[PDB]
């Protein structure tokens, strides 16, 4: 999953 | 002439630098802003979004309930500009503060972040 | 850095140039890694409060729907807004969130406390520190680990009395913080435990990273403020  | 909106309690600007891989999430986050930004919840204040997506030029948006529906109103369509240039950020802030004066201002800075690290930090490791 | 637009970024000192002084009551960073003592210091005159995460935040980001009435309240309490963020990521499939609220007016006193610890220390002393004693809070791609828990770093270098002064100042500056038991790092596809947590990170200089330290000394205001 992507993070910022 | 442009006439500023009547002064209010608070103006919040969300500055969304989404010209990158976070694009889809900026749009989901704007959806969530729309769900929350009722007349009752905004409590008289202004919610302004600077939205800089991938693939199209930036836009200035006002999120406000009118006639029982929260609208995402296009204020300004910018030409292509570097949203990471401090002078562009300052200019946008100035547009917003001028047109939406308030007793209090808030800023949401939305994008990728790496603390203080230089953006070319990978070049400074080996 | 903050804010990616094509190839261009805002370095932390560039971001400070983009922000008027004394205008905003608060800045909320919906972004990874921005609850950094260096970043809050650089931006100390840009807001009275900075609400941010010291680690990575899931791409789903902050819960704006629930935050909205709190953000526009007459009695704005950013601790409530941070609590809304934190509680969102509780019993969740990705229960990983860190948040802190920094009161910028207290950073000058904190700077003085840190200066009195660090300014007389040598680089060899700093380079010698055992990383196993400090909580790592950053796992960027290609990084050997640069950002550590601020309290853990200072604890390795302060006398008991210096440390007591530091904690007094730190508690006035970091007025709210929260963390889940683990934090998730995209570059390793795993969540790792947070054993020690003060709400802010700091750079731990390393002998193997001289170019990073050079850039830090010249471009990050915190360096000259507390190491010189």
């Amino acid at each position: 999953v992507l993070t910022x | 002439m442009e006439t500023p909106e009547p002064r209010t309690t608070r103006t919040i600007l969300v500055y969304m630098m989404a010209n990158n891989s976070l694009n889809s999430f900026a749009s989901k986050n704007i959806e969530s802003m729309i769900e929350g930004a009722t007349s009752k919840n905004l409590n008289g204040g202004n919610l302004i979004v600077y939205y800089a997506p991938a693939g199209s030029p930036p836009e200035l948006l006002r999120i406000k309930e009118e006639n029982g529906v929260v609208k995402k109103i296009h204020l300004k369509d910018y030409e292509k500009q570097n949203s990471a240039d401090p002078d562009v950020m300052r200019s946008v802030i100035g547009e917003v503060v001028s047109q939406y004066p308030a007793d209090s201002y808030g800023l949401v800075l939305w994008s990728h972040g790496t603390a203080w690290l230089p953006s070319d930090y990978q070049n400074k490791l080996k | 850095a903050f804010g990616q637009d094509g190839n261009n970024w805002m370095e932390i000192d560039d971001l400070a140039k983009g922000l008027p002084d004394d205008l905003f009551d608060f800045i909320l960073f919906d972004a990874c890694y921005m609850a950094s003592v260096e970043c809050t210091y650089e931006l100390r005159n840009k807001a009275e409060y900075i609400l941010a995460s010291p680690t990575e935040t899931m791409a789903d980001g902050w819960p704006y729907e629930e935050m909205m009435p709190q953000l526009f309240a007459t009695d704005l309490q950013l601790e409530k807004v941070g609590e809304t963020f934190y509680n969102h990521y509780l019993n969740n499939t990705y229960p990983y969130a860190t948040v802190s609220l920094t009161k910028t007016s207290e950073l000058d006193n904190l700077k003085s406390a840190i200066h009195d610890i660090l300014a007389d220390k040598t680089e060899s002393d700093i380079y010698s520190l055992d990383p196993k004693n400090m909580q790592r809070l950053e796992y960027l791609y290609r990084s050997p680990g640069m950002l550590y828990d601020f309290n853990d770093y200072i604890k390795q270098l302060a006398t008991a009395e210096q440390y007591d002064r530091f904690i007094s100042c730190l508690d006035k500056a970091v007025v709210y913080k929260a963390h889940t038991p683990k934090s998730y790092y995209a570059a390793i596809g795993n969540a790792l435990p947070i054993k020690s947590y003060c709400g802010l990170t700091i750079f731990v200089p390393q002998e193997s990273l001289p170019k990073m330290l050079e850039w830090y000394k010249q471009r990050v205001g915190w360096y000259k403020a507390v190491y010189e």
